[PDB]
């Protein structure tokens, strides 16, 4: 032939999650578009992007994902994915000449690779291809599991994937690029739960600590540790919605997690007889709220993280409905329960290839604790840990795996075609 | 679809894809990213030096500026030698 | 070096490329194409 | 197996693709590199446009060049073709809730209803006035002049035992004209604002109420009196707009694009003030070109001197600089925050202490300010032989109140207020530094936003070290110096400025000391140049054979030598220092660096 | 050897000139005209507007008609710069996060329509950073059509952290016309838009405390500056002088639901890696024409200091040349000897086609 260029297939890679949704082209080291899964609603209008959430009279904040990490609202999901894949990632249309002030289907070129949670039920998978083929004129589709992509993001065929997200923590064994369905184990003890631990720990302090989000503060002056804040608040004609207020407080909690909170990495559990007493003698870490309020954090820094390793250590939920985590839902329990679901021959292979993923896994000391716990519970095996990702940036794991996968030449025989769908209607069940 | 033949092909494609292709393309991508980041960093070091260099004082610059200043001052002495002689 | 003495490049155009699934179904992806160079 | 899979139609395939589309970036070689950026003058917009202009010339009208010399009491303005500048007070009157007199404590400063005069004037000041009196007596006794022991007693007793005479409205020899603030303007503009002499002659109790704004004080932007940077910039713009309309008669603004401008700046300039002036001229006035010359350079160009030590004594600033080979000697620059205005306030305070009749005088009140300037111009003198108990009178004329005549006597207040230039602790220095960076920050490098870019000199640091002996960053060192007000005796300032100019070369000290030139209105006190030469000669007896101080040059007024020099700089053909309108629209303040005739 | 051309197209103004120069040779409006019932570009099209339909081919920084865009490049080479592209390498610029299809489409036009011997595409914000004399920072780039915030670490932008306030220079002209109509002047015509643009670029400024300038504007003879129309009649604008640019910091006043430029800058820093953020606050760089309002940097230093922690050392960099920082960064790049081994050669285009631009231009 000799008629063709370097052009082969430009695939779109889509990765929806309870906190974040990420979109981009395959063959690229990071997603172009990353937006909250929380979206604004005002006056029938839906508003997407961290930049469009701003105090207004009608403003209410919603999510199109449930805490099962699955789509709850396919209407809203279609509007969010239209925004990312069509408005942000394709060419625009021009404005009319009458409106410029001087004079007085959309995805037909790009097949779509979509990421699902490993416990995603078949009715949901059927609705994903139904929604994708009907709305967008996509040529071809693929639907893959978060753990497989995280293992390919670490450059691994066979791996044990620990995936500590927002809504869920998961453990799963991948072998020869496929999920061992008996190995899947899941837990609420993840990032959203860690925010509830922090909120609880703040309301338990001797003088209570009150979070007030940045949007409510006009101007602030620096003050000494433990002093009341020199600060002046905004006021609004309208009452602020509880959902908006909550979404804006979660930015402050995420800044507390990335900078104060530390996993106890030391010898044995944090509640062993010497450990908490020693923790109080260490230097702390300082933190400022948007109000200017300022304090040094010593041992509470450790105690908020410990609950996902030891169910005894956890603070009570401030929500009286959200039941306490059980021994079976801790990370060491999920690991033991996951490898007990696998052939004894594979265990040394899997534990030599531990792959860690999910933004909650970025806490100070997390890998050090995980390594120690694996080493003590499987003695006499070589344990080694791998980051998902090409770079020191580890917030995207599954998305980079999709990017590598959809760029392999051998993969292009896998896509479900438009024609292949039109002949069958539920091709997914048998093609994955 | 529901047969040992189909299952064998699907599994054999994924085994080769996972073991051979994913391992090669991850090494190529990680090296490629390190080259891209290195290329860009060193370029930005050159371009940022150029943007500032017009400010650096030099032997040539100072002598040319002493020469500009001395010509203007000799033209002011000329000006008076005409007007103070013609008035 | 740079150019010979101007002289045009070969034209590229959005064509279509037939490609095949492992289950034998054939589908078309848009792709850049050029006429064969002598 | 295989043929049963093929019979079912199942077959694994390359699709003719490469192993991967993932991009393989080659490493750039960065060794042995060179650059082509701004290597040739044709690549620099400023210099290209100058070369184009020089060609267009070879292959300008003085009446089209405005010459501006702003100041803290007086603005001097004219066309370069003019023999002399138009001079007006650099002040602006606008409508406001309050007058300048209502907002602040009276001047000179007195602790009213204090226990005693020693508190009312302040004990340190009273001790210093008594020291200066005793030193003057010893000095003029050594010179064998007359000193009657009761000289101060005659003055104090007469002033204490004397009262004013009210004069009938028509029997007054000079009926005052106050500015009619109600009158519609006729200068192609509508806002009822007044500039210069018209603003000073607004009655304190006009029907709409006016405040006077002085946008420059102590020789820098008067940030203290303004609430915002926007208000200060809007007023220096408004003052110069009205000066072009009202002093130069340039009534049609659309025609201003055909004029160029020469601006005189201080030798220790603030880069923010230079960049404000260039922005006024090119963005608000739309002039064709602007050029800058430093006060000391312009002074020598007025004279026709190749090499000189220039002392410029003004209302609110005194500056010393040496100049040589077309450049101000960058290390020699000294800049002291006193002038002839201090002499007015010190004279009024010394006389008030000596029971001067009009105890209610307040130099924040416009008629009292004009009276104090007039008194100071008549009587203050550094010729010691003129001194005896002297008797005189003045007319207090005040709005909507009948003219009062005061007889008064004085003895030595007339010499001791000037002699403050050799002990400047007698001047009220207490508030001069208030507001110094309140609205407008220090100049920092365009790129390296931590490093201060305002000029410095060895001599001005040597002066600050006399006031206050002075790892810290460049901002900490700068902020530490900004806290010290530069005050030194004028004889010490001159000899330190010259010592830094010569860098220890005795032969350049001898040349510069024989070349001292005095200018500015504060120097216009009688016998000032002879007095300064005597003071230098007793401080350096080794140089007494060669110290030579001169007032003005080529028979000009001390107040216009600098403007005459600026107007010659406009005219002479070798001056390529012009920043054109278009350069500035492209590159802003950056073109100053390209075009000025010193390292900006 | 000959210099590359550097071309910086924009929703408002095209800039063009030779690599190694410190400023463009040519600047003209990105306007094309066709007969209502031959074609014209820039101020010739503005002049003849009575018989033309006038269009902007670039919208919010993205090319939206390639027919009109090709006329603008044709004008730039043959009428503005007076050079044949066949002799010179060409550096073009592109808006942050613009579509991959458009990078291919411009790559085709330089090789197939102009026969450029060699070519490159570069991200505007990164050029502006090189001009500002640093390798790491965050660029607020605000022009006629769009305002972007772009984090950059050691010469590499961070596209997931790029935020885009969809409001800039034109929106403030339309707002200034609306509030001058509320003061009783008449403004609703294209000639009148060019008048009001000239008012905005002279009389407008950014208040350091907006509620206190509203409080004090009630009486000030200093505030009420005035302006003479081409007709010779005179208009006088007061609180409108600082109300117009306040729409950058409070887009609510302009009737759109978004964070202002100070909040969007804070948000972009807070999408980056924690170890990077100190270096972003210490290097906030301002670029583009809409950043030229007096007092803007001083308000940015105050506004970002209110959001940021008390431990952070916020610095705003706004150099004098900042309306042309994108062009200047282009000129510097395209004048490095290293550029010869960074461009797409027309041999690579012959073998690889339009998609070569993704392999070679980052
Ligand atoms: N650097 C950080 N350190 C610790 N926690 C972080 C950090 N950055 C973000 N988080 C938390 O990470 C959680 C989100 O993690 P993600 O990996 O984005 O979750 P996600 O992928 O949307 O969640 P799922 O589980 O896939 S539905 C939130 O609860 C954040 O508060
Ligand atoms: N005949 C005179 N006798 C005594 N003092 C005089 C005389 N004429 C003017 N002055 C004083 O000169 C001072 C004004 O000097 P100028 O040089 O005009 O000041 P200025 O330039 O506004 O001050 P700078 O240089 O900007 S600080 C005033 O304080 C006057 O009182
Ligand atoms: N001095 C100034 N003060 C205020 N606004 C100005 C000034 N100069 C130009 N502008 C405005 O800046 C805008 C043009 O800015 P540019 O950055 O050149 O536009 P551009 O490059 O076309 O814009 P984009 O962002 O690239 S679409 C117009 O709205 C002008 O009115
Ligand atoms: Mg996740
Ligand atoms: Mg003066
Ligand atoms: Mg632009």
């Amino acid at each position: 032939a000799d008629i063709y260029g370097g052009d082969e297939v430009s695939a779109l890679v889509l990765d929806p999650g309870y906190c974040n949704t990420r979109a981009g082209f395959a063959g690229e080291e990071m997603p172009k578009q990353v937006i909250p899964s929380f979206y604004g609603h005002v006056d029938g209008r839906d508003l997407f992007g961290d930049e469009v959430i701003v105090p207004r009279a009608g403003f209410e904040v919603r999510n199109y994902m449930n805490r099962d990490s699955m789509v709850e609202d396919w209407d809203a999901a279609t509007r969010v994915w239209e925004y990312l894949l069509v408005q942000r990632l394709q060419p625009p249309r021009p404005t009319p000449a009458s409106k410029n002030g001087l004079n007085v289907k959309p995805l037909t070129e790009n097949p779509l690779l979509m990421t699902e949670a490993p416990w995603n039920t078949p009715k949901a998978r059927e609705k994903a291809i139904e929604v994708v083929m009907e709305n967008w004129g996509t040529p071809a589709f693929w639907l893959s599991r978060t753990p497989v992509l995280a293992a390919f993001a670490a450059g691994k065929a066979t791996a044990l994937v620990i995936d500590v997200g927002g809504a869920n923590t998961s453990v799963t064994a991948i072998h020869d690029g496929m999920v061992l369905k008996r190995s899947i184990q899941r837990s609420p003890a993840a990032g959203v739960w860690l925010s509830g631990q922090i909120r609880s720990m703040w309301k338990s302090q001797d003088p209570p600590v009150n979070v007030v989000p940045t949007f409510m503060v006009e101007n602030k002056k620096p003050v000494e540790a433990g002093a009341p804040p020199d600060c002046r608040l905004r006021n609004f004609g309208f009452p602020i919605h509880d959902s908006f207020r909550a979404f804006e407080e979660e930015r402050v909690l995420t800044e507390f997690k990335e900078s104060v909170v530390e996993v106890w990495r030391g010898p044995g559990k944090y509640l062993n007889p010497g450990n908490e007493d020693f923790a109080k003698t260490q230097p702390g870490r300082v933190f400022e709220f948007p109000d200017g309020s300022n304090q040094m954090w010593r041992e509470q820094r450790y105690r908020v993280a410990e609950g996902m390793w030891d169910e005894t250590a956890a603070y009570p939920s401030l929500n009286p409905d959200e039941a306490a985590i059980t021994k079976a839902q801790t990370i060491p329990a999920l690991i033991k329960a996951a490898l007990d679901g696998v052939d004894v021959d594979l265990r040394p292979n899997l534990l030599g290839n531990v792959v860690v993923t999910g933004s909650t896994s970025l806490l100070n000391g997390f890998n050090d604790r995980l390594n120690h716990e694996l080493t003590n519970m499987y003695p006499g095996l070589k344990i080694k840990l791998h980051a998902a990702g090409l770079t020191s940036e580890r917030r995207f794991g599954a998305w980079i795996g999709g990017s590598i996968l959809a760029s392999l030449g051998t993969f292009h025989q896998m896509w479900i075609s438009r024609k292949e769908y039109e002949e069958n209607g539920a091709g997914i069940v048998e093609k994955r | 679809f529901q047969s040992k033949g189909y299952n064998q092909i699907y599994d054999q494609i994924w085994r080769d894809l996972a073991r051979k292709d994913v391992s090669k393309v991850f090494r190529l991508a990680t090296d490629s990213y390190a080259t891209k980041a290195s290329n860009l960093k060193k370029t930005a070091i050159l371009a940022s030096k150029e943007a500032k260099r017009w400010q650096l004082r030099t032997n040539k610059g100072t002598k040319d500026l002493q020469a500009r200043a001395k010509r203007v001052m000799r033209d002011m002495m000329g000006f008076w030698k005409r007007n103070e002689r013609e008035e | 070096a740079l150019d010979r003495s101007g002289k045009p490049c070969r034209k590229w155009t959005r064509g279509t490329f037939q490609m095949k699934s492992f289950t034998g179904v054939v589908w078309e992806i848009p792709r850049w194409t050029a006429p064969p160079r002598p | 197996s295989e043929r049963v899979l093929a019979r079912e139609g199942l077959e694994r395939t390359d699709n003719g693709m490469r192993q991967t589309s993932w991009p393989e970036v080659q490493p750039i070689n960065q060794k042995n590199y060179y650059t082509d950026y701004m290597k040739r003058d044709d690549q620099i917009l400023s210099l290209r446009l100058q070369n184009e202009a020089n060609r267009e010339r070879l292959v300008m009208d003085p009446s089209k060049i405005i010459v501006i010399h702003p100041g803290s009491q007086n603005l001097r303005i004219g066309f370069a073709s003019d023999a002399l500048p138009k001079t007006i007070p650099m002040v602006l009157g606008t409508q406001y809730s309050q007058t300048e007199s209502e907002m602040h404590e009276a001047l000179p400063r007195r602790q009213f209803e204090g226990r005693t005069m020693e508190q009312q004037y302040g004990e340190e000041w009273v001790k210093k006035y008594q020291k200066m009196c005793s030193d003057l007596k010893v000095t003029m006794r050594a010179n064998k002049l007359k000193v009657l022991p009761n000289s101060k007693d005659l003055v104090v007793n007469f002033n204490r035992r004397t009262e004013p005479e009210i004069i009938s409205q028509h029997n007054d020899p000079l009926q005052v004209e106050w500015t009619n603030v109600n009158k519609a303007p006729e200068d192609g503009t509508t806002q009822k604002v007044f500039i210069g002499q018209q603003a000073l002659r607004i009655a304190e109790d006009s029907s709409p109420k006016y405040k006077l704004w002085w946008p420059i004080q102590h020789g820098w932007l008067n940030e203290d009196d303004y609430p915002t940077r926007a208000h200060l910039f809007d007023d220096l713009e408004m003052l110069l707009d009205r000066a072009l309309r009202r002093e130069l008669g340039l009534t049609k603004k659309a025609d201003w694009k055909q004029y160029s401008c020469v601006i005189v700046i201080p030798d220790l300039y603030d880069k923010r003030y230079v960049e404000l002036l260039l922005h006024l001229c090119i963005e608000f006035f739309d002039l064709s070109r602007v050029a800058f010359i430093q006060e000391s350079m312009a002074a020598t160009f007025g004279a026709g001197y190749t090499q000189a030590c220039v002392v410029d004594v003004g209302a609110q600033k005194t500056s010393i600089s040496c100049v040589e080979d077309g450049l101000v000697i960058e290390d020699s620059r000294v800049n002291l925050k006193y002038g002839g205005y201090d002499v007015t306030e010190t004279f009024i305070k010394m006389m008030l202490y000596d029971n001067f009749p009009y105890q209610d005088i307040n130099l924040r009140r416009r008629h009292d300010f004009l009276l104090a300037e007039e008194l100071k111009m008549k009587y203050c003198t550094l010729s010691q032989a003129n001194i005896s108990v002297q008797a005189f009178d003045f007319h207090l004329r005040a709005p909507n109140q009948p003219t009062r005549k005061y007889q008064f006597k004085f003895y030595d207040e007339v010499i001791l207020a000037p002699m403050g230039f050799y002990d400047p602790s007698i001047f009220d220095n207490s508030t001069k530094l208030r507001g110094r960076r309140k609205l407008i920050d220090r100049s920092y490098n365009a790129y390296d936003v931590d490093m201060p870019d305002d000029p410095t000199s060895s001599a001005q640091l040597a002066i600050l070290a006399m006031v206050q002996p002075s790892q810290r960053s460049a901002k900490e060192i700068a902020a530490e110096r900004d806290a010290v007000l530069p005050i030194a005796p004028l004889d010490v300032a001159i000899l330190t400025s010259i010592q830094h100019a010569a860098k220890g070369d005795e032969k350049k000290v001898r040349e510069l000391v024989g070349s001292i030139m005095v200018v500015g209105g504060g120097a216009k006190i009688p016998h000032f140049a002879p007095f300064l030469e005597e003071k230098l000669k007793i401080r350096r007896p080794d140089l007494a054979d060669r110290i030579l101080v001169s007032r003005s040059a080529r028979e000009m007024d001390e107040q216009v030598v600098v403007w005459k020099g600026a107007s010659v700089f406009a005219k002479l053909s070798t001056n390529d220092s012009w920043v054109t309108n278009y350069e500035y629209k492209m590159l802003g303040s950056r073109c100053i660096y390209m075009k000025l005739l010193w390292h900006y | 050897e000959v210099a590359a051309l550097v071309i910086d197209n924009g929703s408002g103004m095209c800039k063009a000139g030779f690599a190694g120069d410190d400023a463009p040779r040519a600047v003209f409006p990105s306007i094309v005209g066709r007969p209502r019932h031959d074609s014209y570009v820039g101020d010739e099209a503005q002049s003849k507007r009575g018989i033309l339909t006038l269009r902007y081919p670039i919208e919010h920084g993205v090319v939206t008609n390639w027919d009109d865009m090709e006329k603008i490049w044709h004008h730039t080479f043959y009428n503005e710069l007076r050079v044949a592209p066949e002799e010179h390498p060409v550096l073009l610029t592109e808006a942050p996060i613009n579509p991959k299809s458009n990078r291919e489409k411009m790559t085709q036009i330089v090789f197939e329509t102009f026969n450029a011997p060699a070519f490159y595409v570069s991200i505007q914000a990164v050029l502006s950073l090189y001009a500002s004399g640093r390798t790491t920072g965050i660029v607020l780039d605000s022009g006629d059509g769009v305002t972007h915030v772009v984090p950059i670490y050691e010469g590499f932008s961070l596209p997931h952290a790029i935020a885009r306030l969809d409001m800039a220079g034109r929106d403030l002209t339309d707002y200034l016309m609306k509030i001058l109509a509320e003061r009783g002047y008449t403004f609703s015509t294209t000639a009148e838009r060019e008048i009001v643009r000239d008012i905005k670029e002279k009389l407008c400024y950014v208040a350091l405390d907006f509620e206190q300038e509203i409080q004090t504007a009630a009486q000030s003879s200093h505030l009420e500056k005035s302006y003479e129309l081409p007709d010779g009649q005179v208009i006088t604008i007061g609180n409108e002088r600082f109300r117009a640019p306040e729409a950058l910091f409070q887009p609510s006043v302009l009737g759109l639901e978004s964070g202002g430029i100070h909040v969007t800058t804070f948000n972009s820093i807070m999408k980056c890696d924690v170890d990077v953020r100190k270096d972003l606050y210490g290097n906030i760089v301002m670029s583009g024409g809409t950043t030229m309002y007096p007092g803007l940097s001083d308000r940015m230093q105050k506004e970002i200091t209110a959001l940021a922690p008390s431990s952070m050392k916020v610095k705003i960099i706004a150099p004098p040349e900042r309306k042309y920082s994108v062009w200047i960064g282009g000129s510097i790049l395209a004048s490095l000897s290293t550029f010869q081994q960074m461009w797409i050669s027309k041999q690579e285009y012959d073998e690889s086609g339009p998609s070569i631009v993704h392999r070679k231009c980052f």
